[PDB]
């Protein structure tokens, strides 16, 4: 039933540049991207493949080239990965495969930025794309109809709003995280306490993107988590911590929800011909009202926040 | 009663409202009324209330509001020292020696406070009209500081790391202190970070920390006593690096050391710059109230 019928993306963004002298934050939001075989999603009601709508936060650090090229490359490396993975019509639970289509993914985005990899230039030639120095987050959600697919590498994260309880989809990857300060000791690098647990004093995260100077301790291995979707589902959000770290996930979710159904209660909601084919009004008010609030909060980062409404209709 | 001036940014990567009282301007900090107010802030503020050195910012009072508890910390009006020395140009040997021999003195009442290394946070150092002095130690600048702080990814002036943080698991932080002090003479003389230069470049910056490969260039003409105190600071070996006693006593320091700079004891600097304790415990508890 969820198997038979493609959803609406129902979204709306903002990214902004704060208080920083530069703007590295980067999205990329690529609503009836790619096609999803149903295998994938489903387990072994036709619909050969479901519709996958890509949102993607990438936040950059060190300079803006790698946030910048996740934002132009990462769904085109994601898309090419599910290709690959039509040599599974073949030969393993679905989690497992999207682990592996996307741990696949985020490494070859990391290796065409340290020039290791081949990508294509205005034939295919092996150039790096910044510094070693420069790097950035990455949180992706694929959203389907029966599935929401997310892939965290970083400080960046998801949050996903069921019901009445806030349920975050990526957990933070901070170096004084348990498994995280363990791997990077255990593999022989070091964790100092300075303005935040940072790898070797410098880098506030365990995980990104680029940062080829701080291999292989600092890793693109992305930990993906498979959520099948609910009834009960009202609202997903990414954001880069220009968000985060001013608000909490419940008060985030509430005001999201809140906002998206004040916007509906004073405007109602606008005909189907209209919508997934750009913004959703109700979940731009959400995201521009987060937006403002963290700023009021005194939020000094760049910020970037993408409301994605999951509810079929609200009356 | 204050009167609102503006929302600057404070230490280590926070928030406060300036504001004015006597013609005096102080910086305010605030923090949610709902119950987070904790075992672990009425310390905190109680501790950095007994922190009374003329170069430390030091604790005003704490008011409560219905919002939330508010703490009144004196403001440094000449902001931050680096941010300082960009739009004015590197300082004299002479002016130098001023501010060195002001955070010596209160970096040793701190030490001898129990306040050093992370809590103490060295890389922040402001400046102040009101001497001039240099100001160190902010309210929210504890580990453990309930004081909301927004920290960037990548950290912001590595030179001030001693190369034993990066190097040992086991170090002395007074010591560790000692090298953060060297960093702030340097960049007060030569007008640059040292350890660093392309910038934000972190290889080339920690191989230089960690070899102390420094260089005083030659648009800087600073006496040999001077060159020889950084030369004994920026030593890796923290066994072999000067310390602050020996600062002290060292020839460039003790050149136009004022008298009053010259304190063994830390209890004739309470006692030299001279709201309750019943007060600041009786807000504290209203505030608990959300
Ligand atoms: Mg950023
Ligand atoms: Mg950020």
């Amino acid at each position: 039933s969820v198997y038979e019928l493609d959803c609406i993306p129902l979204w709306g963004t903002v990214s902004i540049q704060g208080n920083r002298s530069e703007m590295e934050d980067a999205f990329a939001v690529s609503p009836h991207f790619l096609k999803l075989p149903i295998k994938m999603l489903m387990g072994d009601p036709s619909l050969t493949h479901l519709t996958g709508h890509f949102f993607g936060v990438y936040d950059g650090h060190g300079g803006h080239k790698v946030a910048d090229y996740c934002r132009d490359r990462l769904h085109f490396a994601l898309a090419e990965e599910i290709e690959r993975i039509k040599d599974e019509l073949c030969k393993e639970g679905r989690q497992v495969q999207w682990d592996k289509v996307f741990t696949s993914c985020f490494l070859t985005v990391d290796g065409e930025i340290e020039g290791k990899i081949g990508r294509a230039v205005v034939d295919k030639v092996l150039e790096a794309v910044a510094s070693e120095t420069v790097g950035s987050t990455a949180v992706v959600a694929l959203v389907c109809s029966s599935h929401i697919v997310v892939s965290n590498c970083g400080d960046s994260r998801a949050v996903l709003f069921r019901g009445k309880e806030a349920m975050p989809l990526s957990v933070d990857h901070k170096p004084d995280r348990e498994d995280e300060y363990a791997r990077i000791e255990n593999a022989g690098g070091k964790v100092i306490q300075w303005q935040g647990a940072r790898v070797f004093g410098v880098l506030a995260m365990s995980r990104s993107i680029g940062d080829r100077y701080l291999k292989p301790y600092v890793i693109p291995e992305p930990e993906v988590t498979f959520m099948p979707r609910s009834r009960e589902d009202e609202c997903l959000i990414l954001a880069s911590d220009g968000l985060w770290d001013v608000m909490n996930n419940q008060e985030v979710c509430e005001i999201a929800r809140r906002r998206i159904l004040m916007w509906h209660k004073k405007n109602g909601a606008p005909p189907l011909a209209e919508r997934g084919k750009g913004i959703d009004p109700a979940c731009q008010a959400a995201a521009d009202y987060l937006s403002m609030l963290a700023l009021q909060k005194g939020s000094k980062d760049n910020i970037s926040i993408i409301v994605i409404d999951l509810k079929a209709q609200r009356k | 009663r204050y009167e609102l001036v503006k929302d600057i940014g404070s230490g280590n990567f926070g928030v406060a409202r300036l504001m004015r009282d006597s013609n005096e301007l102080v910086a305010v900090k605030y923090i949610e009324r709902g119950e987070k107010i904790d075992e672990n802030v009425k310390r905190e503020i109680i501790n950095h209330r007994s922190l009374r050195h003329p170069n430390i910012v030091r604790f005003k009072e704490v008011i409560l509001t219905p919002t939330h508890l508010a703490i009144v910390m004196e403001y440094a009006s000449g902001g931050e020292l680096f941010e300082r020395i960009c739009n004015a140009g590197r300082f004299s040997e002479d002016e130098a020696r001023f501010f060195f021999q002001q955070l010596i003195s209160g970096v040793s009442y701190c030490h001898a406070m129990q306040v050093c290394h992370r809590d103490l946070k060295l890389e922040n150092t402001l400046l102040d009209g009101s001497a001039p002095r240099l100001k160190i130690c902010d309210f929210g600048y504890s580990k453990s500081s309930v004081l909301h702080s927004q920290p960037k990814s990548t950290v912001g002036t590595p030179a001030y790391i001693a190369p034993e943080v990066l190097l040992k698991k086991e170090y002395d932080g007074k010591v560790a202190d000692v090298w953060s002090c060297g960093v702030t003479l340097y960049v007060m003389l030569v007008g640059a970070y040292p350890f660093e230069d392309e910038p934000k470049n972190f290889r080339k910056t920690i191989h230089r920390i960690l070899n102390v490969q420094y260089a005083i260039p030659d648009y800087v003409h600073i006496s040999p006593e001077c060159r020889h105190l950084i030369s004994r600071i920026f030593v890796a070996d923290p066994a072999k690096r000067i310390s602050i006693p020996e600062i002290r006593n060292h020839e460039w320091f003790l050149k136009n050391l004022p008298a009053d700079l010259m304190n063994d004891n830390t209890m004739t600097t309470q006692f030299a710059a001279s709201q309750s304790i019943e007060e600041i415990m009786q807000i504290i508890a209203e505030a608990t109230v959300p």
